[PDB]
């Protein structure tokens, strides 16, 4: 329960469970599957 | 959540251990790809690794010292510390500045805690029951000139009254003009051969002017006001390389000359352990 | 008047407490958010990116050669490099993974170690990356290294090898700071057969070593890092 | 069903580049460039889209990779602000928006050895060589097609060129967090990095503010075979895409 | 719950009073097995005999003394008590250490209370309105060297600000790497002929560095900080023999030479009452 | 502003109050629990285990013989041993049951006292364990001891006897510290007929005495024990 | 007695905090409101009115 | 009612009514019934 | 939730979303449409 009206008072959001490390680990145009030759 | 899957001997043409880093991709190779692994579970969520917790814990980010005394005969008050003002910057303390610089853009509503402690090294029979007025100064608000200026009314300037030792707690929504703070600004405020680089509108959030409003006692009470800050509603983008060299300025990535090595040299050749 | 009783520790300022707060800017509206690429939600997403390791950490000053592992041709049953697995110290202290780990006291999971060959394309060489779990000394020969977890690397069209250091520990979490009880082991590389260079080529060839965390990596108990310092509050 | 992942062709406007030993193109943060949607615009003037006139491969002056070269750094759109009509659309307005498709070229035989680090550093605010509280002067960070040669001598107002510290106080080994690609002479000779518009605002100035910076840092030293020339040409080709400009204005006045 | 069941004269071949302790089993022989008992009820639940209450009450487990004064000219500050640090150990106070050692493994989230009192034996006109900063130091966190070190920012190190006399109250989830604390560790951290026995990763939880952040008054205020601890979410395994000899060290069951007898000798022969 | 009124005693630190607390380690995750044998939920579970009593508490220093009750052959109508039932003092002060009881001020229930014969197998002997409720002096003869609660022990194939000391008290709970009003009584053992040893055997045979609590045992009102001491805060 | 814990910054006077307050004038009744023309609800309504600019600012 | 989100703040569990002293009093392989001969 | 009975204690009303700048910008008798001649 909040005691104030404006959003500056609300508490933190906790944790963002929506993870997606692909944008940083595999920022490649063509799809690369584990095991298959990276270049062919 | 499964941590490691069960995998036995592997004799196939698919080599998950061989790749080409020239593509710039990091293949998510797991332990089951190189050895024989058993079924294990994570038993871990990662709540403390989120940017909201990594950057969202209260910490000291600035400090100053002032006095409350008989101010008679001090023409230059502010420069004599009858009240001191500090430009809001999250880049003056290094242990939080580095965590903030780990990314290029950060959006957050802030939380401030102003810690003042009363003290008297010189002869003083007691420590007054002070009432500190903390004031927010937006760009344009009259940068006060004296401890008794026409500004302390605080009609539009936010003010918080409180006694020394106890702290104020006010929240600030994200006050940037962009969608986040420009942790790195590879750009100038305008096109001039004499303008400052990096430090621009995105950097200046105003300033905090510290004072006491109580009329003076019989002695100098040198007050040191330490400021604490927690980040709220933290969102991060464009992760960057960790800070290696220290800082000398605010908002500038400039470093000193002949800086000391950061890599721990080995004891012996490369083959030593 | 609602009767209340102040519990011990009332009015204290805890540097980790996350509570509500009244705002001094009423009716303010935060800027509408826009789309910015590369949003980071958790450090476990960025820590899995490969970063060069200063494996050749034997120079007087910091140089680009620190990340270049020298290789010598016509070398049989010889060591390439050797390093402990204290990710919070040594060669890993400066890497992105090590920098992120130093902000925490406990770490767990498997590490991803990769080597990339940069010599001539007409060159041939076979290397064996060997991981020595804790409890045993660092391997002093190839026959002792090959007894533990090892991956034979055949250098060919595939220029990069990816050897995942498996999590082999009794305790669920190891300490990030160098500790004897929570030692991660040792990592070394040896010449499998030899390094053969093509004609008209001389000198040494270099390997680029990468370190990245697996999706099963864990971190907790944040702490202050010792990689940055300050003794004078900053002015413009 | 037989094809190859190293044979790639990129056609933009009237320019076409061909390659047979290219690595999987890197899309920075898995976000392709897109036009600014109305839901985020803050300026009121309508944007002009010189789609075909400016979105083409502009080849920059090639660099000489020697055994002692430290690296090279380019700023965008600064690197293309003197290139045809793109430079005029960049100057005659107060702001601009456009993506970039970087294409680095470095070919060699199967006997050469070396590795180049092609990395895109968004908001690469460089460090000055004088320390203390010195600034870096606009006249240097905005070279143009010249770029910044990290092996030359420092001049008053140009940032420091210590390639080890990435000219900003960060170690070279940590630049891999950014979208990058290695040009390994044994495996790859041409790198490709599609760079979208990265900024905290929907639109920002394009003359005083450079969104991204391209760097080519040789990691492994160039080891040419016995009797060969100890030099290899590095040609950088950048192609704008999804270009936008707002507020056609009296020419932007830069020094010189 | 029934305490004692009704039982009359017993003349049978089943002898519940005769057994063989060589088997290691304790037969639950009741009073109704040896005499004639009446129907009685328990009227007792045993809520205060649970491990959660036996070990889960706040108590003092460590203490130190420090000062807040003009620190000018004191090269070695920490060793001069300008700030003191204590390695977290539940084995420094004996009346709680024994209760904790009654078992081999204990898992608990902790509760800490840091009690500081202001005092001035020497000439001092008043007792300042102090604001004590209590700081948690995880393994690796920079063990501060001076009262004004770059650590007190507390960006990742937990900090709690509060005035002397009043106490902080922060909870700590179970920070062990195992599923419990190794109350007994019949094992070494590693295989070396010069390593320490027992005291290992399981024992070191960090340390608590005590100080005051207020700038000095005109006199030495020798502060004694007493630390109190309550155990929460207590779970116990492998009950052990009660502690008989006292301690000399932390985490070690080592005792002194010529220790005093613990069994109360009789007054007379074995037949005396 | 919610009107409140601070009741007397606000801000006090009570060493027994169990209230909530804000944590300085947000988003931390305690290790996933594993199965560990021998989990203790209540002290009433472990206090019911038999432990040797130092009944022969007549030595100058502590010795293993303190738990050995000496027996002599050819002894008729003679006492074996005698002891009060102050479980928080005397011979029981050092036993597990006594150590657990000393942590509490009040105790109730029945006690389980057992003796195990360790002499030769070809030996025969009959003993009578007699419990004397409070109010009467300690039995000075066998005829006076046998009037109260007693159990005749026939030593044979069964080497252990289990005599449960019945709860015989007016008040519901007795004090753990030796007190006259809450005295538990006396416990003694006597030779029923005699101790007969087989040929070629001499010396004394010994009994092992055990003490354990019944499932109807009770404890409350925790208190600080006097069996451990300290005068110098501990360092490594 | 409802157990409470005073958070940091208790008893401070913030010049922007809008909270409740007990009144020293109980049972008072504010005057019944009447219709007054030109009511201003937001400054964005009055700021849109044209005003002369001192453009000839050279006196 | 709790005032905080993380489990470090919750109160004690009270009492664990699930008791089983058999694991400590009768940790024997074969079952031993009261009254019957312990060894036969 | 309010803790007092009289209206002097209630909190502020927040924001009056009912806006009408016409009374200040176009306080004219005859209607004037944008684009059409102001005077004819």
């Amino acid at each position: 329960i909040n005691y104030y009206k404006d959003a500056a008072s609300t508490s933190s959001a906790g944790q963002s469970l929506s993870m997606d490390p692909s944008k940083f680990t595999e920022p490649v145009k063509d799809l690369m599957l584990k095991g298959a030759p990276a270049l062919n | 959540t499964v941590a490691s899957i069960s995998s036995g001997p592997k004799h196939t043409q698919k080599v998950p251990i061989l790749t080409a880093n020239e593509t710039g991709a990091t293949m998510p190779v797991l332990p089951s790809d190189s050895i024989e692994t058993r079924t294990t579970y994570m038993h871990f969520n990662g709540s403390e690794t989120d940017v909201e917790c990594f950057l969202g814990r209260a910490a000291c980010v600035h400090v100053t010292e002032i006095q409350n005394k008989d101010a008679t005969g001090i023409d230059n008050h502010r420069e004599a510390k009858l009240f001191n003002d500090w430009k809001i910057n999250l880049s003056s303390l290094v242990q939080l500045r580095k965590k903030l610089e780990l990314f290029t853009y950060v959006r957050f509503d802030s939380e401030y805690t102003i810690l003042a402690t009363a003290s008297q090294p010189d002869s003083a029979n007691y420590s007054s029951n002070l009432v500190v007025q903390a004031m927010y100064v937006p760009p344009g608000a009259p940068n006060p000139k004296e401890w008794d200026d026409y500004t302390w009314q605080s009609a539009s300037n936010p003010s918080v009254f409180f006694k020394v030792g106890d702290t104020s707690r006010f929240s600030v929504p994200y006050v940037g003009l962009a969608s986040a703070y420009n942790c790195f600004y590879d750009g100038y405020s305008h096109d001039d051969a004499e303008t400052q680089y990096g430090i621009t509108v995105l950097n200046h959030m105003g300033s905090m002017a510290f004072r006491i409003v109580n009329e003076h006692d019989e002695h100098k009470t040198l007050v040191k006001i330490r400021v604490y800050h927690r980040a709220k509603h933290v969102e991060a983008w464009i992760p960057r390389a960790p800070r290696a060299l220290p800082y000398t300025s605010i908002g500038r990535t400039n470093y000193p000359k002949n800086t000391e090595p950061v890599i721990k040299k080995r004891k012996g050749d490369i083959k030593s352990y | 008047g609602l009767p209340t009783t102040t519990l011990p520790g009332s009015g204290q300022f805890l540097t980790t407490d996350d509570r509500q707060s009244p705002s001094a800017l009423p009716n303010y509206e935060p800027t509408p958010r826009i789309h910015i690429p590369g949003k980071v939600h958790n450090l476990l997403e960025i820590i899995q990116v490969d970063t060069l390791i200063p494996m050749n950490n034997t120079h007087t000053k910091d140089e680009v050669n620190s990340y270049l592992i020298p290789l010598n041709a016509n070398r049989q049953n010889e060591q390439v490099f050797g390093t402990n697995l204290f990710i919070g110290d040594g060669v890993f202290k400066t890497t992105l993974l090590g920098e992120i780990v130093q902000y925490y006291t406990h770490w767990s999971g498997s590490l991803r170690f990769s080597l990339m060959y940069t010599g001539p394309a007409l060159s041939s060489a076979k290397l064996i990356l060997a991981y020595t779990p804790p409890g045993a000394r660092g391997p002093q020969d190839r026959r002792e290294a090959m007894l533990g977890t090892h991956v034979v690397w055949d250098i060919g069209l595939q220029s990069t090898i990816v050897m995942t250091i498996p999590w082999t520990s009794g305790v669920q979490f190891r300490y990030t700071d160098p500790d004897t009880y929570t030692s991660a082991g040792f990592l070394s590389c040896w010449y499998q057969t030899s390094l053969i260079l093509p004609p008209e080529t001389t000198g040494q060839v270099y390997l680029l070593s990468f370190i990245s965390a697996c999706p099963d990596f864990k971190l907790r108990l944040m702490k202050d890092t010792q990689t940055i310092s300050q003794t004078v509050a900053l002015t413009e | 069903c037989g094809y190859s992942d190293r044979v790639q062709q990129i056609t933009l406007g009237n320019s076409t580049i061909t390659t047979q030993e290219a690595a999987n193109a890197v899309v920075c943060y898995a976000e392709w460039p897109e036009y600014l949607p109305d839901v985020d615009a803050s300026d009121v003037n309508k944007t002009s889209k010189p789609d075909t006139s400016v979105c083409r491969f502009y080849t920059l002056d090639s660099k000489t990779w020697t055994t002692g070269s430290k690296g090279w750094c380019w700023k965008l759109p600064d690197a293309l602000k003197d290139m045809g009509v793109f430079g005029q659309n960049m100057f005659f307005h107060s702001l601009g928006r456009s993506g970039y498709t970087v294409h680095v070229q470095c070919n060699a035989t199967k006997f050469h050895s070396g590795c180049l680090l092609v990395v895109v550093i968004p908001e690469h605010q460089l460090a000055s060589h004088e320390g203390g509280n010195v600034s870096v002067k606009y006249t240097f960070t905005h070279p143009g097609e010249r770029g910044i040669d990290l092996s030359s001598a420092n001049e008053v107002g140009g940032p420091v060129k210590d390639v080890i510290y990435n000219m900003n106080g960060t170690l070279l080994g940590n630049l891999l967090i950014f979208p990058h690609q290695f040009i390994n002479l044994r495996t790859n000779n041409t790198a490709t990095i599609v760079i979208p518009y990265i900024n905290s605002v929907p639109i920002d100035s394009m003359t005083r503010h450079n969104n991204v910076s391209l760097m080519v840092i040789p990691i492994a030293p160039l080891t040419v075979p016995t009797g060969a020339t100890p030099s290899l040409p590095i040609t950088v080709t950048i192609a704008p895409m999804c270009t936008e400009f707002s507020g056609i204005r009296s020419k932007s006045i830069v020094p010189q």
